[PDB]
């Protein structure tokens, strides 16, 4: 099928773990889906 | 021969002071301006947005090195 392959990015001094699992995906049927949202200190207190 | 017994005076006075800085006092470091981050956008394979504080953003950073990242009101 000529299935595309993606090699994992490991944590880096500028590229911490959560940045990687949130901004990078090794399964390329999940590319080009859409934006995900998350909340930080105050917007989290509002939503939760 | 010995004619005498005496008590050993010495002048130990330090009256001058010479202190020289060692080299590493003047070496560089990396310093940064620091503001409160209101939000973050990351994109590499898939875009992800985190919003800490919603306000009108007065400053915006863009950084391309590994992943595209945009630090809002940073």
């Amino acid at each position: 099928a000529k299935r595309r392959v993606i090699v994992p990015i490991h944590p880096t001094p500028n590229f911490p773990a959560h940045f990687i699992k949130s901004a990078f995906t090794t399964d390329p049927l999940k590319e080009k889906q859409k934006a995900r949202f998350s909340s930080g200190g105050e917007a989290m207190r509002e939503v939760q | 021969m010995f004619l005498i017994h005496f008590v050993h005076y010495k002048t130990i006075l330090q009256k001058y002071t010479f202190k020289f800085k060692h080299i590493f006092l003047s070496i560089d470091k990396y310093n940064s301006l620091f503001f409160n981050i209101s939000g973050i956008l990351i994109w590499l394979n898939i875009i992800h947005i985190n919003i800490i504080l919603i306000k009108y953003s007065f400053f915006i950073l863009i950084n391309n090195f590994e992943y595209l990242i945009i630090l809002i009101s940073t």
